[PDB]
């Protein structure tokens, strides 16, 4: 009857919806590769979708996906085995080389803009009208590493202007040079900012930004990558 | 480490007046107060709400539907506020009896107030829907929010309007009351041979369970990659970063496949939309085409 | 067998148990120690369910059903065909899920991401463990747990419900339902918002976060932002399953009467308990 026609129709609808959904989710990372970068023989039953093009907002151009995929960078890794499916060892220092938990991607070397075309993320000193409104103010606080040594001190908060939100703390090293630490990787305490991911001696190694009043999407990725990677790689120097 | 459920440090600056685009700035309000309370979790700004012509129609109708039920609850309470507060969940505005069919000629103390309140709800919802569409056209955005909302409208539309009409009676509709609309729901299942046997009801459940499953997955995933600025999803679509890669790879390594940053939101909007879509079909077929889902299930047909 | 960007991530390390013994992939799947654990518990459990299918005399999945021991057995063991198979399968299931969560933690460490996912999954595991384990033990028999079958588990839901009248009236159950409905509402909106910004009217430029913020302010007068909606989703969901577990742990244990009659505490509050008029006077 009408009911079992509906339910039968629905199951066919749902299969085509699953198909559409899965192919939609193949616009990045595909086609699949062998560990050496050549196209894998078995792609699975789903085809790559017809490409689509995003018109990016601020004269920044076009993105078409799926498109030609490449890491626009060297990968310092080597096979540990003669067959597929095993770990690939770092050939140098994985923090510096940017592999493993320390990975970054070659994102565009421009900063993210807001809807009005202005830098999304600014230092708060250069940010008109922005102040700490609640919680402990971190600015001026010393910064500790996972080895319980002081690495530096906070000299500003970089804020997301549209989201009105702290994204980085800017930290001054014994150099007098500064680095960015991501907010999501620091514990703002009563008397200090604590950083579990990194030990004091790795703060110098944090990638630096090339202008001091903006971060680029490429630089955000190299910084967040570096400091996350310390959870694994700075675990010798971690005490508590 | 820090988990990122509440912000450690709040930060305020100048009230944000929003993107202009094609919006009639004349109809926007002024930025309201900043809530420090709200800003530990989300934004602090209770800033501007756009109140156009449709917004006022919707808000007037809504309060009218809301007050129509309310005066009736007082008439039942004997105008005594102590009884009103004692029996609040027990009061009920019920539809017209089967006698009056699909007619509007019927006394107020016998379903007339029900028709009135329902008319007001009908215009409150559809105007708000048009508002959801128009609000998006002004900003030049796609109409996704308006389509997803149409799906919720569907179940609602079926329960109170479409299905009462195909049965030829307003008595088949849901009454206005906390405990009574619950009773109606239990009663409905009982009168149709146990709704657990309705194959659309069970699909609706799969999608509802799956909505909690998906958002648990997605939300937890964005929090896990927020240390690489994963929440900035829109830019991560235009220019994939390491946040989107370790998010995809977590799931590929766990269950053998993965989404994209855009793709996960198509999964999301559909999983939810199908809740009330299949649900509305399951209710519409009950009492029009299938009298008893136990019986139907024995010989599907 | 690799995503174009995947190789740089497939490094050694992060395992919780067994060093580099199980540190490898099979196709897309990470293995690890708990990968092996999950396979064991999953293989065993599936074998026992097949062996429970022969004791019943069906290879029909719509009919197959593994029942708990009857109430007579209490919190003790049972003969295989009479409830011991359920009891063992239950131990196997618990082993499969806990192993799956801990395998998610090893994947987390290798990728250097947070632990929010294994954490969220443990609420699901907790709801299961409430039904098959915690509520049974507090009540005094495995027989109160639900059976493993596609429709027979729905039977249990229905009978367990109506043991207490219309189960709508369980107040923790009311709260649980609200979060479920609210979560699906939030998932619809979040999905719709991002997609409407990424996929604008034809020919227009890809919209921005500010357009998302503006849209929601225009509409409802407030907007929660990018971090907040993902915090909201995780929380509506985790809360729904929390109150679900809660509504069942109190049922048959501290409350065993009709749930509709619980609500008499409100109506017989002495200051209005006697006044005439209304529904309850
Ligand atoms: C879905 C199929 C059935 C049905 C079955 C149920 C069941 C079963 C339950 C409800 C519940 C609710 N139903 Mg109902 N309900 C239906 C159709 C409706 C419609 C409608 C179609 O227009 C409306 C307006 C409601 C409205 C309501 C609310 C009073 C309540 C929670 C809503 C919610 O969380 O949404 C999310 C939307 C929001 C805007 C967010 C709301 C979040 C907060 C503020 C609400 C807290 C409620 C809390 C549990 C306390 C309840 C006590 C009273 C509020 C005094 N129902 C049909 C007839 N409904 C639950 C209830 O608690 O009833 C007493 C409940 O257990
Ligand atoms: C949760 C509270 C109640 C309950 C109430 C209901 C009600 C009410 C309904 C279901 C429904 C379903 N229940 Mg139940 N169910 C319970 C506990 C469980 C558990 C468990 C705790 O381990 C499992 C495995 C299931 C599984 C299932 C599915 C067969 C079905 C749809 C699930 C879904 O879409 O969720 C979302 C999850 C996903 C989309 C992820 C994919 C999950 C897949 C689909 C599960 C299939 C596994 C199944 C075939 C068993 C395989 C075991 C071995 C591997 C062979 N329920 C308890 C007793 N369940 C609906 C149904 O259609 O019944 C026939 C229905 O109407
Ligand atoms: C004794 C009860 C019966 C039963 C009878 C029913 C009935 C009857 C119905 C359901 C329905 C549903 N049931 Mg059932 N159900 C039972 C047992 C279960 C169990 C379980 C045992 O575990 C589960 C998991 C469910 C789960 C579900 C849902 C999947 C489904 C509702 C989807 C929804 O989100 O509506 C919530 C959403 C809406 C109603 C959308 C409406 C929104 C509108 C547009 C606007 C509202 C707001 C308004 C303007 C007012 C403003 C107020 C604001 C606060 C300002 N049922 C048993 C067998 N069930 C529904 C269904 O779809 O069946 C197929 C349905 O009608
Ligand atoms: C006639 C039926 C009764 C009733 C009796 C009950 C009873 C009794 C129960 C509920 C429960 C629930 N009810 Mg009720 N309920 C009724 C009507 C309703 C209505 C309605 C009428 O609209 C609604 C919306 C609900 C809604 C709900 C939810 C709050 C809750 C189920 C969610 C849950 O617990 O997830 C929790 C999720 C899980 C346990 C799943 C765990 C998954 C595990 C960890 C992993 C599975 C892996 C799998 C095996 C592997 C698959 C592998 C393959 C590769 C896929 N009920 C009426 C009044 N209700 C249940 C509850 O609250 O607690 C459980 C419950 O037991
Ligand atoms: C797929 C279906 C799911 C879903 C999705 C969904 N719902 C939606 C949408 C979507 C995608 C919208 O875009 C739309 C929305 O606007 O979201 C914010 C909406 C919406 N879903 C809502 C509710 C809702 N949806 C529900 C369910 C569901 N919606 C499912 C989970 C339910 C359930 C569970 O039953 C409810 C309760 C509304 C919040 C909103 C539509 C609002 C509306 O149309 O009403 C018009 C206005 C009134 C009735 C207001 C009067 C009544 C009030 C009680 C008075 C207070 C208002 C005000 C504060 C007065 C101020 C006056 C003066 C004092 C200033
Ligand atoms: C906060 C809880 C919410 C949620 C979240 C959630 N679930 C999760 C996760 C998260 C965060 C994951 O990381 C994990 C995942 O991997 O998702 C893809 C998962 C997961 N949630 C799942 C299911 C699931 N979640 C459910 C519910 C919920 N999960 C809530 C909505 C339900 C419901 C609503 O019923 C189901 C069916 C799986 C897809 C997955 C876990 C997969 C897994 O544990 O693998 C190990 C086990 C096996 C391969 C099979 C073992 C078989 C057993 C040994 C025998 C069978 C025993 C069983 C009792 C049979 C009963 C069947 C009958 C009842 C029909
Ligand atoms: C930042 O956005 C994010 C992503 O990406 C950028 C994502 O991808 C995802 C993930 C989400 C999706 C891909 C969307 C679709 C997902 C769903 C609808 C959820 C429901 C999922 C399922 C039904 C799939 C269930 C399958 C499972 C658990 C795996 C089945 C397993 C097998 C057949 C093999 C068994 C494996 C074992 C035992 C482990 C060890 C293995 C050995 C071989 C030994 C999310 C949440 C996300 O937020
Ligand atoms: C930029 O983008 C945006 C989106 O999308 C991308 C959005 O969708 C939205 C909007 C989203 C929505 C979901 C709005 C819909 C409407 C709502 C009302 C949602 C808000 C919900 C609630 C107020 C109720 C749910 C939450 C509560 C009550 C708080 C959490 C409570 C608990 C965890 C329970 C507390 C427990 C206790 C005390 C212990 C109890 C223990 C025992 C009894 C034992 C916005 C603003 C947005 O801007
Ligand atoms: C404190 O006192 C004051 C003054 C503030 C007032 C108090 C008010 C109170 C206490 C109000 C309480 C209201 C409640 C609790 C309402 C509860 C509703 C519930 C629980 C569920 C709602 C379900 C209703 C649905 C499914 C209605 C669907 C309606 C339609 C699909 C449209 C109906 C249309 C009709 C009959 C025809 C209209 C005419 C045409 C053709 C356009
Ligand atoms: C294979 C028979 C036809 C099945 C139809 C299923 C369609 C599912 C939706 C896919 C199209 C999606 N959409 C609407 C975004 O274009
Ligand atoms: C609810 C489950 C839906 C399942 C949809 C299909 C999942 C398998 C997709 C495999 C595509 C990927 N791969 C690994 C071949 O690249
Ligand atoms: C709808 C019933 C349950 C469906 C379960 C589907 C399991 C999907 C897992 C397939 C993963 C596949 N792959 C491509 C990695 O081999
Ligand atoms: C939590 C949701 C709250 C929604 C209501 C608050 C947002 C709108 C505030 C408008 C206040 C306007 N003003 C100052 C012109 O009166
Ligand atoms: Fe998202």
């Amino acid at each position: 009857d009408l009911a079992s026609l509906a339910i039968y129709s629905f199951w066919i609808f749902l299969a085509g919806l699953i198909y559409y959904l899965q192919t939609e989710n193949m616009r990045e990372g595909y086609p699949l590769e062998n560990e050496d970068g050549t196209p894998a023989a078995n792609q699975g039953p789903f085809p790559l979708p017809k490409p689509k093009t995003f018109i990016l907002p601020h004269g920044r151009g076009t993105l078409t996906v799926p498109g030609p995929e490449s890491e626009d960078r060297p990968i310092a890794l080597a096979r540990t085995a003669v067959s597929e499916g095993f770990p690939h060892a770092p050939t140098g220092d994985p923090m510096k080389d940017g592999v493993g938990p320390a990975s970054w991607v070659a994102r565009r070397d421009l900063p993210e803009l807001d809807g009005h075309g202005h830098n999304k993320i600014k230092p708060m000193k250069a940010a008109a009208g922005f102040h700490v409104s609640a919680g402990k103010n971190p600015i001026g606080l010393p910064v500790r590493g996972c080895d319980l040594e002081i690495a530096g001190k906070v000299v500003d908060i970089w804020v997301d202007i549209p989201e009105q939100m702290a994204r980085f703390l800017e930290v001054e090293l014994k150099d007098g040079s500064t680095r960015l630490l991501p907010m999501q990787m620091v514990k703002v305490q009563s008397n200090r900012v604590h950083v579990n991911a990194l030990s004091s001696d790795l703060f110098a190694g944090i990638p630096t930004i090339k202008s001091p009043t903006e971060v680029t999407l490429l630089e955000e990725d190299k910084i967040c990558g570096y400091v996350a990677g310390g959870l694994m790689y700075a675990a010798p120097k971690r005490k508590s | 480490e820090y988990q990122n459920i509440f912000s450690q440090v709040q930060v305020r600056g100048p009230a944000d007046l929003g993107m202009t685009e094609d919006v009639n700035l004349a109809n926007r309000s002024g930025v309201g107060p900043f809530s420090t309370l709200l800003g530990w979790f989300g934004n602090a700004q209770l800033g501007p709400i756009y109140l156009g012509s449709l917004g006022v129609l919707s808000l007037f109708s809504g309060l009218m539907w809301f007050f129509t039920i309310g005066i009736w609850f007082w008439y039942q309470a004997g105008w005594n506020p102590a009884v009103f507060l004692r029996d609040l969940f027990f009061f009920s505005l019920e539809p017209p009896a089967p006698e009056y069919g699909l007619s509007f000629a019927a006394p107020l103390k016998e379903g007339g107030l029900w028709l009135i309140a329902s008319f007001f709800m009908f215009v409150a919802v559809w105007s708000w829907w048009g508002r959801t569409y128009l609000r998006a056209q002004a900003l030049g955005m796609g109409k996704h929010t308006a389509w997803a909302f149409l799906s919720a409208i569907w179940l609602w539309m079926v329960l109170g309007f479409i299905r009462p009409i195909l049965m030829g009676s307003w008595s088949e509709a849901v009454p206005y009351g906390i405990f009574s609309h619950l009773d109606w729901t239990n009663n409905f299942s009982l009168v149709h041979g146990n709704l657990f046997y309705n194959p659309f009801h069970g699909l609706s459940i799969a999608f509802l369970y799956g909505s909690a499953l998906l958002f648990a997955m997605h939300g937890a995933t964005i929090l896990a990659v927020s240390r690489f600025g994963g929440e900035r999803e829109l830019e991560q679509i235009a220019d994939r970063g390491t946040a989107a890669e370790r998010a995809a790879l977590f799931w590929r390594w766990t269950m053998g496949f993965n989404a994209t940053m855009e793709g996960i939101h198509r999964w999301a909007i559909w999983m939810a939309v199908l809740v009330t879509l299949t649900g509305g079909i399951g209710i519409l077929l009950s009492g029009t085409v299938v009298d008893n889902w136990y019986v139907w299930g024995q010989n599907h047909g | 067998a690799l995503l174009s960007f995947e190789r740089k991530y497939r490094v050694p390390g992060g395992t919780l148990v067994g060093g580099n013994l199980f540190d490898f992939w099979v196709g897309p799947f990470y293995v690890g120690f708990f990968g092996v654990a999950t396979f064991f518990f999953a293989a065993l459990g599936i074998i026992l369910i097949a062996w429970s299918a022969v004791l019943q005399g069906t290879w029909n999945p719509q009919l197959i059903s593994v029942y708990p021991p009857a109430l007579e057995y209490g919190l003790g063991g049972a003969p295989l065909a009479k409830g011991g198979l359920w009891q063992i399968i239950t131990i196997c299931a618990t082993g499969a899920f806990v192993s799956w969560a801990l395998r998610e933690v090893e994947i987390c460490r290798k990728l250097g991401i947070g632990y929010h996912i294994p954490f969220a999954f443990a609420f699901a595991i907790l709801a299961y463990l409430t039904l098959v384990l915690f509520r049974p033990v507090m009540m005094g028999a495995w027989g109160y747990a639900f059976p493993y079958g596609i429709w027979t588990h729905l039977d249990w839901v229905s009978n367990t419900g109506y043991t207490y009248g219309n189960f709508h009236y369980n107040p923790a159950h009311m709260i649980a339902i609200s979060f479920f409905f609210t979560n699906a509402l939030a998932l619809a909106l979040h999905g719709a918002l991002v997609l409407s910004a990424a996929n604008p009217e034809k020919g227009k430029e890809m919209r921005t976060f500010d357009h998302e913020d503006t849209f929601f302010r225009d509409l409802v007068g407030y907007s929660i932002g990018t971090l907040g909606i993902h915090r909201l989703g995780l929380l509506l969901s985790l809360s729904a399953v929390f109150f679900s577990a809660l509504c069942m742990i109190i049922t048959g244990t501290i409350w065993f009467d009709q749930w509709v009659d619980w609500w008499q505490w409100w109506v017989k509050l002495p200051w209005w308990a006697n006044i005439p008029g209304g529904i309850n006077g």
